Protein backbone atom coordinates (compact mmCIF):
# COMPACT_ATOMS: atom_id res chain seq x y z
CA UNK A 1 0.00 0.00 0.00
CA UNK A 2 1.04 3.59 -0.25
CA UNK A 3 3.29 4.69 2.80
CA UNK A 4 2.81 7.80 4.55
CA UNK A 5 5.54 9.67 2.96
CA UNK A 6 3.86 9.44 -0.11
CA UNK A 7 0.64 10.61 1.34
CA UNK A 8 2.43 13.29 2.90
CA UNK A 9 3.56 14.63 -0.87
CA UNK A 10 -0.41 13.82 -2.19
CA UNK A 11 -1.80 15.89 0.46
CA UNK A 12 0.09 18.79 0.02
CA UNK A 13 -0.15 18.86 -3.73
CA UNK A 14 -3.91 19.19 -3.51
CA UNK A 15 -3.08 21.64 -0.65
CA UNK A 16 -5.20 25.35 -0.46
CA UNK A 17 -7.21 24.01 -3.24
CA UNK A 18 -9.03 26.67 -5.47
CA UNK A 19 -11.50 25.88 -7.92
CA UNK A 20 -13.54 22.93 -8.42
CA UNK A 21 -17.36 22.92 -7.80
CA UNK A 22 -18.51 22.93 -4.48
CA UNK A 23 -18.73 26.02 -2.65
CA UNK A 24 -15.94 26.62 0.02
CA UNK A 25 -16.85 29.23 3.27
CA UNK A 26 -20.67 29.37 1.62
CA UNK A 27 -18.75 30.84 -1.70
CA UNK A 28 -17.89 29.69 -4.81
CA UNK A 29 -14.31 28.48 -4.86
CA UNK A 30 -12.36 30.97 -7.63
CA UNK A 31 -8.98 29.87 -10.00
CA UNK A 32 -6.60 32.66 -10.09
CA UNK A 33 -7.81 34.22 -13.55
CA UNK A 34 -11.38 34.31 -12.02
CA UNK A 35 -10.23 35.78 -9.17
CA UNK A 36 -8.19 38.31 -11.26
CA UNK A 37 -11.40 38.81 -13.54
CA UNK A 38 -13.27 39.64 -10.37
CA UNK A 39 -11.03 42.41 -9.22
CA UNK A 40 -11.34 43.48 -12.47
CA UNK A 41 -15.05 43.90 -12.55
CA UNK A 42 -15.59 47.78 -13.51
CA UNK A 43 -13.19 48.17 -16.27
CA UNK A 44 -11.01 50.86 -14.78
CA UNK A 45 -7.31 51.22 -16.21
CA UNK A 46 -4.91 53.88 -17.28
CA UNK A 47 -4.79 54.44 -21.35
CA UNK A 48 -0.90 53.95 -22.67
CA UNK A 49 -0.70 56.76 -25.06
CA UNK A 50 2.97 57.71 -25.76
CA UNK A 51 3.58 53.88 -26.66
CA UNK A 52 1.45 50.68 -26.30
CA UNK A 53 2.19 47.50 -24.76
CA UNK A 54 4.23 50.13 -22.01
CA UNK A 55 2.83 52.49 -19.31
CA UNK A 56 4.74 55.43 -17.69
CA UNK A 57 3.08 56.91 -14.64
CA UNK A 58 4.25 59.63 -12.32
CA UNK A 59 4.23 60.10 -8.70
CA UNK A 60 4.85 62.80 -6.44
CA UNK A 61 4.25 63.93 -2.74
CA UNK A 62 1.69 66.75 -1.97
CA UNK A 63 3.16 69.44 0.41
CA UNK A 64 0.00 71.22 0.93
CA UNK A 65 -3.82 70.29 0.43
CA UNK A 66 -4.76 70.31 -2.97
CA UNK A 67 -8.53 71.12 -4.17
CA UNK A 68 -10.44 68.19 -3.38
CA UNK A 69 -8.68 67.96 0.11
CA UNK A 70 -9.85 71.75 0.46
CA UNK A 71 -13.68 70.86 -0.82
CA UNK A 72 -14.19 67.22 -0.95
CA UNK A 73 -18.35 67.37 -1.42
CA UNK A 74 -17.47 69.75 -4.33
CA UNK A 75 -16.22 66.64 -6.29
CA UNK A 76 -17.27 63.66 -3.97
CA UNK A 77 -20.89 62.30 -1.91
CA UNK A 78 -20.55 61.39 1.80
CA UNK A 79 -17.40 62.84 2.17
CA UNK A 80 -16.90 66.25 4.05
CA UNK A 81 -14.08 67.33 6.00
CA UNK A 82 -11.05 65.45 5.60
CA UNK A 83 -9.24 67.29 8.98
CA UNK A 84 -5.71 68.29 9.22
CA UNK A 85 -3.09 67.73 6.09
CA UNK A 86 0.13 66.70 6.41
CA UNK A 87 2.79 65.71 3.76
CA UNK A 88 4.04 62.36 3.46
CA UNK A 89 6.66 62.04 5.85
CA UNK A 90 10.42 60.34 4.94
CA UNK A 91 9.61 57.05 6.05
CA UNK A 92 6.20 57.23 3.90
CA UNK A 93 7.66 58.34 0.78
CA UNK A 94 10.64 55.37 1.12
CA UNK A 95 8.00 53.13 1.47
CA UNK A 96 5.49 54.44 -0.87
CA UNK A 97 8.22 53.93 -3.48
CA UNK A 98 9.13 50.22 -3.08
CA UNK A 99 5.19 49.37 -2.80
CA UNK A 100 5.12 51.36 -6.36
CA UNK A 101 8.51 49.56 -7.43
CA UNK A 102 6.37 46.08 -6.46
CA UNK A 103 4.06 46.57 -8.38
CA UNK A 104 5.90 47.90 -11.73
CA UNK A 105 7.93 44.82 -10.32
CA UNK A 106 4.95 42.56 -12.11
CA UNK A 107 3.55 44.75 -14.69
CA UNK A 108 4.65 47.03 -17.73
CA UNK A 109 4.28 50.24 -15.43
CA UNK A 110 7.12 52.71 -15.47
CA UNK A 111 6.82 54.80 -12.16
CA UNK A 112 8.90 58.02 -12.48
CA UNK A 113 9.62 60.25 -9.64
CA UNK A 114 7.95 63.54 -10.18
CA UNK A 115 8.87 64.69 -6.50
CA UNK A 116 7.63 67.18 -3.85
CA UNK A 117 3.75 68.47 -4.88
CA UNK A 118 0.88 68.28 -7.06
CA UNK A 119 2.50 66.58 -10.43
CA UNK A 120 2.46 63.18 -10.32
CA UNK A 121 -0.31 61.03 -12.05
CA UNK A 122 -0.31 59.78 -8.66
CA UNK A 123 -0.10 61.76 -5.65
CA UNK A 124 -0.50 60.97 -1.63
CA UNK A 125 -1.50 62.89 1.40
CA UNK A 126 -2.18 62.36 4.59
CA UNK A 127 -5.59 63.23 6.52
CA UNK A 128 -7.10 63.23 10.33
CA UNK A 129 -10.70 62.68 9.98
CA UNK A 130 -11.91 59.15 9.01
CA UNK A 131 -14.45 58.61 6.54
CA UNK A 132 -15.26 55.02 7.87
CA UNK A 133 -11.83 53.65 6.52
CA UNK A 134 -8.30 53.97 7.42
CA UNK A 135 -7.46 54.87 3.69
CA UNK A 136 -8.89 55.43 0.35
CA UNK A 137 -7.59 56.02 -3.31
CA UNK A 138 -9.42 56.11 -6.87
CA UNK A 139 -9.89 54.07 -9.22
CA UNK A 140 -8.52 55.57 -12.79
CA UNK A 141 -11.97 55.62 -14.26
CA UNK A 142 -12.90 58.88 -12.63
CA UNK A 143 -12.24 62.19 -14.05
CA UNK A 144 -8.89 64.06 -14.04
CA UNK A 145 -9.60 66.32 -10.64
CA UNK A 146 -9.75 62.76 -8.58
CA UNK A 147 -7.13 60.11 -10.87
CA UNK A 148 -4.66 58.49 -8.97
CA UNK A 149 -5.78 59.97 -5.63
CA UNK A 150 -4.89 58.40 -2.68
CA UNK A 151 -4.94 59.51 1.26
CA UNK A 152 -4.02 57.63 4.16
CA UNK A 153 -5.29 58.43 7.55
CA UNK A 154 -2.81 59.71 10.61
CA UNK A 155 -5.06 60.68 13.91
CA UNK A 156 -4.44 59.76 17.82
CA UNK A 157 -6.52 57.22 17.88
CA UNK A 158 -4.95 55.26 14.64
CA UNK A 159 -1.48 55.10 13.81
CA UNK A 160 -0.92 52.32 11.59
CA UNK A 161 -0.16 54.24 8.58
CA UNK A 162 2.70 56.43 10.66
CA UNK A 163 5.26 54.02 10.01
CA UNK A 164 4.89 51.60 7.18
CA UNK A 165 7.31 48.30 7.23
CA UNK A 166 8.45 45.43 6.24
CA UNK A 167 5.31 43.13 6.94
CA UNK A 168 3.06 45.54 8.98
CA UNK A 169 -0.14 46.84 7.98
CA UNK A 170 0.96 50.02 6.87
CA UNK A 171 2.58 48.42 4.03
CA UNK A 172 -0.03 46.38 2.75
CA UNK A 173 -2.39 49.34 3.04
CA UNK A 174 0.41 51.87 0.30
CA UNK A 175 0.28 48.40 -1.56
CA UNK A 176 -3.54 48.41 -1.56
CA UNK A 177 -4.23 52.01 -1.87
CA UNK A 178 -2.26 52.07 -5.77
CA UNK A 179 -3.63 49.08 -6.65
CA UNK A 180 -6.88 50.82 -6.66
CA UNK A 181 -5.23 54.29 -8.42
CA UNK A 182 -4.07 51.36 -10.73
CA UNK A 183 -7.34 50.23 -11.35
CA UNK A 184 -7.71 47.35 -8.73
CA UNK A 185 -11.03 46.42 -6.78
CA UNK A 186 -11.71 44.63 -3.90
CA UNK A 187 -12.31 41.51 -4.53
CA UNK A 188 -16.09 42.00 -3.48
CA UNK A 189 -18.51 44.22 -3.41
CA UNK A 190 -18.05 45.42 0.41
CA UNK A 191 -16.37 49.10 1.31
CA UNK A 192 -15.33 50.37 5.06
CA UNK A 193 -17.81 52.88 6.41
CA UNK A 194 -20.73 50.83 4.28
CA UNK A 195 -22.56 48.40 6.92
CA UNK A 196 -20.63 45.88 8.65
CA UNK A 197 -19.27 43.97 5.82
CA UNK A 198 -17.32 40.66 6.92
CA UNK A 199 -16.13 37.31 4.76
CA UNK A 200 -19.70 36.27 4.29
CA UNK A 201 -20.11 38.87 1.91
CA UNK A 202 -17.39 38.29 -0.43
CA UNK A 203 -17.98 37.00 -3.79
CA UNK A 204 -15.32 34.02 -4.01
CA UNK A 205 -13.55 32.07 -1.40
CA UNK A 206 -10.07 32.81 -1.96
CA UNK A 207 -11.20 36.36 -1.01
CA UNK A 208 -8.60 36.57 1.75
CA UNK A 209 -5.36 38.41 2.71
CA UNK A 210 -3.50 34.95 1.07
CA UNK A 211 -4.52 35.86 -2.21
CA UNK A 212 -4.89 39.08 -2.36
CA UNK A 213 -4.33 42.53 -0.74
CA UNK A 214 -7.06 44.28 -1.90
CA UNK A 215 -9.12 42.18 0.47
CA UNK A 216 -10.21 42.92 3.73
CA UNK A 217 -10.23 39.49 4.60
CA UNK A 218 -7.87 37.52 7.26
CA UNK A 219 -5.66 34.34 5.57
CA UNK A 220 -7.03 32.16 8.80
CA UNK A 221 -10.58 32.01 6.39
CA UNK A 222 -8.78 30.24 3.54
CA UNK A 223 -6.47 28.19 6.03
CA UNK A 224 -3.37 30.22 6.23
CA UNK A 225 -1.72 32.00 8.69
CA UNK A 226 0.59 34.92 8.70
CA UNK A 227 1.27 35.14 12.37
CA UNK A 228 0.20 39.23 12.69
CA UNK A 229 2.55 39.51 9.25
CA UNK A 230 0.70 41.03 6.38
CA UNK A 231 1.62 40.86 2.77
CA UNK A 232 3.76 44.27 2.07
CA UNK A 233 3.70 42.97 -2.00
CA UNK A 234 1.23 41.95 -4.63
CA UNK A 235 -0.06 38.22 -4.13
CA UNK A 236 -1.06 35.19 -6.30
CA UNK A 237 -4.17 36.89 -7.58
CA UNK A 238 -2.74 40.50 -7.53
CA UNK A 239 -0.11 39.60 -9.86
CA UNK A 240 -2.52 38.20 -12.35
CA UNK A 241 -5.32 40.79 -12.13
CA UNK A 242 -2.38 43.65 -13.14
CA UNK A 243 -0.77 41.78 -15.29
CA UNK A 244 -4.10 41.39 -17.28
CA UNK A 245 -4.08 45.16 -17.32
CA UNK A 246 -0.57 46.15 -18.53
CA UNK A 247 1.13 42.28 -19.32
CA UNK A 248 3.87 40.24 -17.59
CA UNK A 249 6.89 42.18 -16.99
CA UNK A 250 9.34 39.60 -18.82
CA UNK A 251 12.39 42.21 -17.79
CA UNK A 252 12.36 41.81 -14.37
CA UNK A 253 15.06 39.40 -12.32
CA UNK A 254 16.12 37.55 -15.38
CA UNK A 255 18.99 35.84 -13.78
CA UNK A 256 19.99 33.47 -10.99
CA UNK A 257 17.00 34.50 -8.34
CA UNK A 258 17.44 33.53 -4.56
CA UNK A 259 14.55 33.89 -2.94
CA UNK A 260 14.19 33.89 1.10
CA UNK A 261 17.86 33.82 3.42
CA UNK A 262 21.08 34.59 0.95
CA UNK A 263 18.33 36.35 -1.33
CA UNK A 264 20.19 38.38 -4.15
CA UNK A 265 16.34 40.43 -4.68
CA UNK A 266 17.16 43.74 -3.45
CA UNK A 267 13.68 43.38 -2.20
CA UNK A 268 13.12 43.29 1.81
CA UNK A 269 9.78 41.55 1.28
CA UNK A 270 11.34 38.26 -0.76
CA UNK A 271 14.30 38.29 2.32
CA UNK A 272 15.33 36.44 5.10
CA UNK A 273 17.10 37.89 7.30
CA UNK A 274 17.07 35.83 10.68
CA UNK A 275 15.81 32.12 11.99
CA UNK A 276 12.11 34.13 13.05
CA UNK A 277 11.88 35.99 9.98
CA UNK A 278 8.12 36.11 9.01
CA UNK A 279 8.42 35.56 5.13
CA UNK A 280 5.09 36.40 3.25
CA UNK A 281 5.34 36.93 -0.49
CA UNK A 282 4.02 35.51 -4.20
CA UNK A 283 7.29 35.24 -6.41
CA UNK A 284 7.37 37.05 -9.83
CA UNK A 285 10.54 35.53 -11.98
CA UNK A 286 11.07 36.56 -15.50
CA UNK A 287 13.98 34.15 -16.38
CA UNK A 288 17.05 32.18 -14.85
CA UNK A 289 17.68 29.62 -12.47
CA UNK A 290 16.08 30.57 -9.11
CA UNK A 291 16.11 29.13 -5.76
CA UNK A 292 13.48 28.97 -2.72
CA UNK A 293 15.82 28.92 0.18
CA UNK A 294 14.53 28.73 3.72
CA UNK A 295 17.73 26.92 5.15
CA UNK A 296 17.41 29.57 8.06
CA UNK A 297 14.69 28.26 9.32
CA UNK A 298 14.25 25.00 12.20
CA UNK A 299 10.43 24.41 12.03
CA UNK A 300 9.31 22.01 9.64
CA UNK A 301 8.36 23.04 6.63
CA UNK A 302 6.28 22.46 3.21
CA UNK A 303 7.56 23.70 0.16
CA UNK A 304 5.67 23.77 -3.60
CA UNK A 305 7.50 24.48 -6.96
CA UNK A 306 4.54 24.35 -9.04
CA UNK A 307 3.14 27.45 -9.72
CA UNK A 308 -0.10 28.77 -8.21
CA UNK A 309 0.76 26.22 -5.32
CA UNK A 310 1.45 27.93 -1.87
CA UNK A 311 4.14 26.57 0.96
CA UNK A 312 4.23 26.71 4.19
CA UNK A 313 7.74 28.06 5.12
CA UNK A 314 8.86 29.23 8.69
CA UNK A 315 6.52 28.22 11.00
CA UNK A 316 3.81 29.99 8.80
CA UNK A 317 0.87 28.52 7.04
CA UNK A 318 0.39 29.27 3.36
CA UNK A 319 2.64 32.51 3.08
CA UNK A 320 5.10 31.63 0.06
CA UNK A 321 3.67 31.34 -3.58
CA UNK A 322 4.76 31.23 -7.22
CA UNK A 323 2.75 33.51 -9.79
CA UNK A 324 1.01 31.85 -12.42
CA UNK A 325 3.32 32.07 -15.49
CA UNK A 326 6.63 31.15 -13.18
CA UNK A 327 9.49 28.75 -13.03
CA UNK A 328 11.19 27.92 -10.32
CA UNK A 329 13.67 25.38 -10.17
CA UNK A 330 15.25 24.83 -6.55
CA UNK A 331 14.05 24.54 -3.19
CA UNK A 332 16.21 24.34 0.21
CA UNK A 333 15.01 22.99 3.28
CA UNK A 334 16.18 24.59 7.09
CA UNK A 335 16.72 22.10 9.71
CA UNK A 336 13.80 21.09 10.76
CA UNK A 337 11.90 18.07 9.32
CA UNK A 338 10.44 19.25 5.55
CA UNK A 339 8.46 18.38 2.67
CA UNK A 340 10.12 19.72 -0.52
CA UNK A 341 7.61 19.11 -3.82
CA UNK A 342 9.44 19.72 -7.29
CA UNK A 343 7.99 20.86 -10.60
CA UNK A 344 7.99 19.38 -14.36
CA UNK A 345 11.31 20.94 -15.12
CA UNK A 346 14.97 19.69 -13.66
CA UNK A 347 14.85 20.64 -9.78
CA UNK A 348 17.60 20.72 -6.90
CA UNK A 349 16.00 19.86 -4.02
CA UNK A 350 18.09 19.86 -0.36
CA UNK A 351 16.53 18.93 2.24
CA UNK A 352 19.56 19.86 5.12
CA UNK A 353 19.14 19.00 8.25
CA UNK A 354 16.35 16.70 10.18
CA UNK A 355 13.54 13.65 8.02
CA UNK A 356 12.64 15.29 4.67
CA UNK A 357 10.63 13.93 2.31
CA UNK A 358 11.75 14.98 -1.39
CA UNK A 359 9.43 14.56 -4.61
CA UNK A 360 11.18 15.64 -7.36
CA UNK A 361 8.10 15.54 -10.06
CA UNK A 362 8.96 14.81 -13.85
CA UNK A 363 11.93 16.05 -15.06
CA UNK A 364 16.02 14.71 -14.09
CA UNK A 365 16.25 15.93 -10.30
CA UNK A 366 19.45 16.55 -8.17
CA UNK A 367 18.00 15.41 -4.69
CA UNK A 368 19.94 16.32 -1.69
CA UNK A 369 18.90 14.28 1.33
CA UNK A 370 21.20 16.26 3.72
CA UNK A 371 21.81 14.59 7.15
CA UNK A 372 19.15 12.29 8.82
CA UNK A 373 16.34 9.87 7.62
CA UNK A 374 15.10 10.95 4.20
CA UNK A 375 12.80 9.44 1.74
CA UNK A 376 12.78 9.81 -2.00
CA UNK A 377 9.10 9.57 -3.40
CA UNK A 378 8.06 8.59 -6.28
CA UNK A 379 4.73 8.75 -7.87
CA UNK A 380 5.24 7.85 -11.65
CA UNK A 381 7.50 6.06 -13.70
CA UNK A 382 8.23 9.21 -16.03
CA UNK A 383 9.17 10.91 -13.35
CA UNK A 384 12.75 8.89 -13.67
CA UNK A 385 13.07 7.79 -16.60
CA UNK A 386 15.92 5.02 -17.96
CA UNK A 387 17.40 7.57 -19.94
CA UNK A 388 17.19 10.74 -18.10
CA UNK A 389 16.75 9.49 -14.56
CA UNK A 390 17.15 11.03 -11.38
CA UNK A 391 20.12 11.31 -9.12
CA UNK A 392 20.47 11.14 -5.54
CA UNK A 393 23.44 12.97 -4.37
CA UNK A 394 24.40 11.88 -1.02
CA UNK A 395 22.34 8.42 -0.58
CA UNK A 396 23.36 6.65 3.10
CA UNK A 397 22.33 3.14 3.42
CA UNK A 398 20.57 2.36 5.90
CA UNK A 399 19.21 5.63 6.99
CA UNK A 400 17.81 7.17 3.69
CA UNK A 401 15.00 5.81 1.85
CA UNK A 402 13.88 4.99 -1.85
CA UNK A 403 10.08 4.79 -2.09
CA UNK A 404 8.00 3.34 -5.05
CA UNK A 405 4.45 2.31 -2.70
CA UNK A 406 3.29 5.69 -4.67
CA UNK A 407 3.64 3.88 -8.18
CA UNK A 408 0.64 2.12 -9.89
CA UNK A 409 2.43 -1.03 -10.22
CA UNK A 410 2.22 -1.67 -6.64
CA UNK A 411 -0.79 0.06 -5.95
CA UNK A 412 -3.04 -1.55 -8.30
CA UNK A 413 -0.64 -4.02 -10.44
CA UNK A 414 0.73 -5.99 -7.50
CA UNK A 415 3.75 -6.09 -8.47
CA UNK A 416 6.86 -7.86 -6.94
CA UNK A 417 10.19 -6.52 -7.46
CA UNK A 418 13.27 -9.34 -8.39
CA UNK A 419 16.21 -8.26 -8.40
CA UNK A 420 18.86 -9.73 -10.94
CA UNK A 421 21.93 -9.21 -12.51
CA UNK A 422 20.20 -9.48 -16.53
CA UNK A 423 16.91 -8.58 -17.64
CA UNK A 424 15.04 -11.99 -18.98
CA UNK A 425 11.71 -10.36 -20.05
CA UNK A 426 9.76 -10.21 -16.84
CA UNK A 427 7.77 -7.82 -15.14
CA UNK A 428 9.33 -5.99 -11.95
CA UNK A 429 12.55 -7.15 -12.66
CA UNK A 430 15.26 -4.80 -11.24
CA UNK A 431 19.26 -4.50 -11.26
CA UNK A 432 20.65 -2.71 -8.53
CA UNK A 433 24.57 -1.87 -9.24
CA UNK A 434 27.23 -0.35 -8.01
CA UNK A 435 30.79 1.16 -8.89
CA UNK A 436 28.74 5.41 -7.95
CA UNK A 437 25.20 3.45 -8.14
CA UNK A 438 22.48 2.85 -10.16
CA UNK A 439 18.94 1.16 -10.01
CA UNK A 440 16.93 0.19 -12.95
CA UNK A 441 13.44 -1.63 -13.05
CA UNK A 442 11.65 -3.35 -15.73
CA UNK A 443 7.72 -2.65 -15.32
CA UNK A 444 6.66 -3.63 -18.65
CA UNK A 445 8.84 -6.67 -18.69
CA UNK A 446 10.04 -6.40 -22.41
CA UNK A 447 13.51 -6.77 -20.99
CA UNK A 448 14.69 -3.08 -20.89
CA UNK A 449 14.56 -0.53 -18.15
CA UNK A 450 11.45 1.90 -18.22
CA UNK A 451 12.19 3.50 -14.96
CA UNK A 452 15.80 4.47 -12.96
CA UNK A 453 17.82 6.39 -10.69
CA UNK A 454 21.26 7.42 -10.43
CA UNK A 455 23.08 6.81 -6.87
CA UNK A 456 25.50 8.88 -5.11
CA UNK A 457 26.58 6.30 -2.59
CA UNK A 458 25.60 2.94 -2.99
CA UNK A 459 22.03 1.97 -2.08
CA UNK A 460 20.70 -2.06 -0.81
CA UNK A 461 17.35 -4.08 -1.25
CA UNK A 462 16.72 -2.87 2.04
CA UNK A 463 16.90 0.86 1.13
CA UNK A 464 13.76 0.78 -1.41
CA UNK A 465 10.31 0.65 -0.04
CA UNK A 466 7.76 -1.01 -1.84
CA UNK B 1 -17.06 57.94 -4.43
CA UNK B 2 -13.96 56.68 -3.71
CA UNK B 3 -12.73 53.13 -1.93
CA UNK B 4 -12.11 53.17 1.97
CA UNK B 5 -9.79 50.30 3.16
CA UNK B 6 -10.39 48.34 6.92
CA1 LIG C 1 15.26 34.84 -12.08
CA1 LIG D 1 13.31 30.21 -13.38
CA1 LIG E 1 11.00 18.11 -11.38
CA1 LIG F 1 15.23 19.77 6.59
CA1 LIG G 1 17.70 15.69 5.82
CA1 LIG H 1 20.12 11.76 4.69
CA1 LIG I 1 12.08 13.44 -11.53
CA1 LIG J 1 10.41 -2.08 -20.06
ZN1 LIG K 1 -9.50 49.59 -0.68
Amino acid sequence: GRSDAYTQVDNFLHAYARGGDELVNGHPSYTVDQAAEQILREQASWQKAPGDSVLTLSYSFLTKPNDFFNTPWKYVSDIYSLGKFSAFSAQQQAQAKLSLQSWSDVTNIHFVDAGQGDQGDLTFGNFSSSVGGAAFAFLPDVPDALKGQSWYLINSSYSANVNPANGNYGRQTLTHEIGHTLGLSHPGDYNAGEGDPTYADATYAEDTRAYSVMSYWEEQNTGQDFKGAYSSAPLLDDIAAIQKLYGANLTTRTGDTVYGFNSNTERDFYSATSSSSKLVFSVWDAGGNDTLDFSGFSQNQKINLNEKALSDVGGLKGNVSIAAGVTVENAIGGSGSDLLIGNDVANVLKGGAGNDILYGGLGADQLWGGAGADTFVYGDIAESSAAAPDTLRDFVSGQDKIDLSGLDAFVNGGLVLQYVDAFAGKAGQAILSYDAGSLAIDFSGDAHADFAINLIGQATQADIVV
Amino acid sequence: RPKPQQ
